[PDB]
């Protein structure tokens, strides 16, 4: 069928969301771009540039008003009248992230806040920051923009969380229409906006080393893989994600096997999960 | 003809937020300004934290090159803590980091740069584009480029599997900490790494390096532009023993046709044209300060202006390959002869002008990828399965350390000062900072700004060579600003 138009806007992000998506195995990223979505604007990968790229997005947004999906990566800085994140220039005026979200936010079918920065503020909003880094849902709500927001957090998210949420939403819309389908998607979001299929279970409660935790057998060095990682700083007890069985990068590892979980999907990441290397 | 001024914001098929503004007169760029438009302030966010947090926090500067920041950070922490990394952990770190060189260079040529020369499929994000995009390849060769673009998507993913085998995941490894690496390689996982490495090697040797020379041979005019200052920096990277003196890339500076030693005390960061407080200009990184000033008159970027003893230098594969002058790949030697009529054995046999050029920087990156294959092959023979890779040092109350390495895009250092067992200062001087910075306090342009001078613009409605030049440097403005 017709692939929905998608605009991918980067605010105060590190592009790790885009890179993690490039690591999707099934479907591959080529299948996603050629068969699932129509990625009409994405500054990292798109052919055109500059004001032409901005104008192309605006033309698509006009043609598919209320029907395009807006992926937001990174936080939205509101200090200094938005000047800490300029994303383009057209007709001799700079476009801040603030401006862009106010322009396209109201007209999207839905906003997918990908990554912990976009979902909850993340590192750019952490202690010591001074740009007014703001979560997408908070920014839209503070400005009276009612467009539904789905949070797909993680620093970075797993590719499956991004692709899987898109597939879930497109399935819902196929069977119920846009408004009916988005209603169904919102029903499977937890109180932090996260789809329960990927974020509904606790890492620690499903951890393979829980037996060592219960027995008090703790690793004293990172390279001791017999013990539980709690004394080394593992934040699995306070983290809701399915990494314990989904694993990372084609199943070759995950954070707890390799070192510790740092709670990267949680709304208080990083400050509420720090220091990373002590309990 | 007279002047046309062209602003490009966003510059696409780079990482991060960049505006380029060029003055074109009589068909050539005669002036340029680069503006990095997004700021986060990692250097102030980091203050007050447990120093060990840094090796996670700093990776979020950039999700394309996080292993570089991880490496610079743990090296800085290693020095500050007095951590003596076990030899097997040194090798494991090299295997983690080296695999992302392969990922990053392949990503850059195919998924960022190749569309400069190849027409992609007739659907977004490969259309719309400039109606006169100067795409010269035959239908056959163009299709080959698209096929390799698609294959390269799988190859770069496999490279991140290699990173994650001992790094935990990617982007943002868990496997590098102060004191070494957190997971001892097993025989089984070394076989898994090696098997993936063999597939990457085949692609690099049979597809990537050949296609860069082949496309270059259809764009020979692109070796005659983009010289800039012809000045380069390398700070050293990938230790090959625990002496601290033998490295895969040795340090050196090259400027005004002369090789010179690298002395890090000569680095100063200027801010006259950067959105930071005027009083902070001219600081070495050991005294660095980051005070944003987004309303400062006359400034035009969140990138500071690093200078080396007053010199404006570039960094990256060209810089490292020129400074170190390794033997060229067998592929390169043959295609330089057959396609360019060039007899060359070592990298510098390209000549300064051709090496320091738009297309020369793509060739350097391809040659460097081939060079890295040999290093990874050696580390796979050197590593000892089962030998411990980490020590567990106490956090000091007072300390300082500097970590130097080479990110895929160029020289990277992190400096940390610890006081009361917490970060008192953390300063980052990164690769695309050296390349994509604005003018310094005396008005001397940054490396890419200068390399844009002379770029041909025969058609101001299709000014494609401006961003082509920029993309040759593989910019990353998240890294440049942090
Ligand atoms: S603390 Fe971490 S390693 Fe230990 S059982 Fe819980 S999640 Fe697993
Ligand atoms: S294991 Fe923890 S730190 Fe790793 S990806 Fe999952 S939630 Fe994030
Ligand atoms: N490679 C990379 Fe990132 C940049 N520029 C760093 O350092
Ligand atoms: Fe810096
Ligand atoms: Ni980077
Ligand atoms: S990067
Ligand atoms: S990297």
């Amino acid at each position: 069928g017709e692939r929905p138009p998608v605009f991918w806007l980067q605010g105060q992000g590190c592009t790790g969301c885009s890179v993690t998506l490039l690591n999707s195995v099934h479907p591959s990223i080529a299948d996603v771009l050629l068969k699932v979505i129509s990625l009409e604007f994405h500054p990292t990968v798109m052919a055109w540039e500059g004001e032409h790229a901005i104008e192309h997005m605006r033309k698509v947004a006009e043609k598919f008003k209320g029907k395009f999906f807006l992926v937001i990566e990174g936080s939205v800085p509101v200090e200094a009248d938005g000047k800490y994140c300029i994303i383009g220039e057209a007709n001799h005026h700079e476009i801040s992230m603030v401006d862009a979200l106010k322009e396209f936010g109201p007209n999207a079918a839905a906003v997918l806040a990908v990554g912990t920065c976009a979902a909850y503020g993340g590192i750019p909003a952490a202690e010591g920051s001074e740009t007014g880094a703001t979560a997408v849902s908070k920014f839209l709500g503070d400005n009276g923009i009612k467009t539904p927001v789905v949070n797909i957090p993680g620093c970075p998210p797993h590719p499956d969380w991004i692709v899987g949420t898109v597939v879930l939403a497109l399935d819902a819309i196929k069977k119920n229409g846009l408004e009916g389908g988005l209603a169904e998607v919102v029903k499977v979001l937890d109180s932090d906006g996260r789809p329960t299929p990927f974020f509904g279970r606790n890492i620690h409660e499903n951890c393979p080393y829980l037996d060592k935790y219960d027995e008090g057998v703790m690793s004293a060095t990172f390279t001791d893989k017999v013990g539980c990682r709690y004394d080394l700083g593992c934040k699995g007890p306070m983290t809701m994600a399915d990494c314990f069985e989904r694993k990372w990068n084609g199943g070759v590892n995950w954070c707890v096997q390799n070192a510790v979980c740092i709670g990267c999907v949680e709304p208080d990441f990083p400050d509420g999960k720090s220091p990373f290397y002590q309990a | 003809t007279g002047r046309t001024t062209i602003a490009i914001d966003p510059v696409t098929r780079i990482e991060g937020h960049l505006k380029a503004e060029v003055v074109v007169e009589n068909g050539k760029v005669v002036d340029a300004r680069l503006s990095g438009g997004m700021y986060r302030g990692f250097e102030t966010i980091l203050r007050g934290r447990d120093p060990r947090d840094a090796s996670q926090i700093v990776q979020r500067i950039c999700g394309v090159c996080p292993t570089a920041h991880s490496t610079a950070s743990v090296l800085a922490l290693d020095e500050a803590f007095g951590a003596k990394v076990p030899n097997n952990g040194r090798i494991t770190r090299n295997l983690i980091f080296g695999a992302n060189y392969l990922q990053s260079h392949i990503l850059h040529f195919y998924h960022l740069s190749a569309q400069d020369f190849v027409q992609g499929p007739d659907t977004a994000p490969f259309v719309p584009r400039f109606p006169k995009s100067d795409l010269r390849l035959s239908k056959e060769l163009n299709k080959a480029g698209v096929d390799q673009y698609i294959e390269a998507l799988e190859v770069r993913r496999i490279c991140h599997e290699m990173v994650a085998l001992f790094g935990g995941r990617m982007p943002h490894v868990q496997g590098q900490v102060v004191g070494g690496a957190t997971e001892i390689p097993t025989k089984e996982k070394l076989v898994e790494y090696a098997a993936r490495f063999k597939k990457v090697r085949d692609f690099v040797e049979q597809k990537y390096v050949p296609v860069v020379y082949t496309i270059g041979s259809k764009y020979k005019d692109m070796f005659k532009v983009g010289q800039g200052f012809k000045a380069a920096l390398c700070v050293g990277a990938f230790p090959l023993d625990n002496s601290g003196k033998k490295h895969l890339f040795m340090p050196g500076v090259y400027a005004k046709g002369k090789d010179m030693p690298f002395d890090p005390s000569k680095i100063k960061e200027y801010v006259k044209y950067s959105w930071f407080a005027e009083e902070t200009t001219g600081l070495n990184y050991k005294e660095g300060k980051t005070i944003p000033a987004p309303d400062k008159a006359g400034a035009y970027s969140f990138v500071k202006a690093p200078r080396y003893d007053g010199l404006s230098l570039e960094v990256g594969p060209l810089a490292r390959m020129w400074v170190n002058n390794p033997e060229l790949s067998p592929v390169g030697k043959k295609l330089l002869k057959d396609l360019f009529g060039i007899s060359a054995k070592k990298f510098r046999d390209l000549g300064e002008e051709a090496a320091f050029s738009l297309m020369g920087r793509h060739v350097a990156r391809a040659e460097e990828t081939y060079y890295m294959l040999g290093a990874i092959e050696g580390w796979l023979k050197e590593i000892k399965a089962g030998e411990d890779t980490v020590v567990m040092p106490a956090v000091p109350a007072s300390a300082e350390g500097t970590g130097f390495t080479e990110a895929p895009r160029g020289s990277l250092l992190h400096y940390v000062k610890v006081k009361d067992s917490k970060i008192d200062n953390y300063q980052i001087v990164s690769a695309s900072l050296w390349n994509c910075n604005p003018r310094d306090d005396m008005g001397q342009r940054g490396a890419v700004e200068e390399a844009l001078i002379g770029i041909p613009v025969d058609d101001i409605q299709n000014p494609v060579n401006v961003a082509r030049l920029i993309r040759a440097f593989d910019p990353x403005l998240a890294c440049a600003v942090h």
